[PDB]
């Protein structure tokens, strides 16, 4: 019906935070997911950028 | 509930649900089985008096 695209930077070790039930600086005060989340989370490094 | 984040709590919760009900279950089918002979000593005592 609708789709969302949310985007930002985050260090390697606070990427497996961005999950649902997730605790954590990032998930608990940046980016929190619902429990019954039904997107996808997609990341890469960009240390070159 | 205490003890648990929300995500594990509600798997340990689901088998004190699932054994709880199990056991509402147990004794209900027990007891209809029960009342079932009770109307039987009822309506011979009926039929008695």
């Amino acid at each position: 019906t609708n789709v969302y695209a949310d985007s930002f930077v985050i260090r390697g070790d606070e990427v497996r935070q961005i999950a649902p039930g997730q605790t954590g600086k990032i998930a608990d005060y940046n980016y929190k997911l619902p429990d019954d989340f039904t997107g996808c989370v997609i990341a890469w490094n960009s240390n070159n950028l | 509930l205490s003890r648990l984040d929300k995500v594990e709590a509600e798997v340990q919760i689901d088998r004190l649900i699932t054994g709880r009900l199990q056991s509402l279950q147990t004794y209900v089918t027990q007891q209809l089985i029960r009342a079932a002979e009770i109307r039987a000593s009822a309506n011979l005592a009926a039929t008695k008096m």
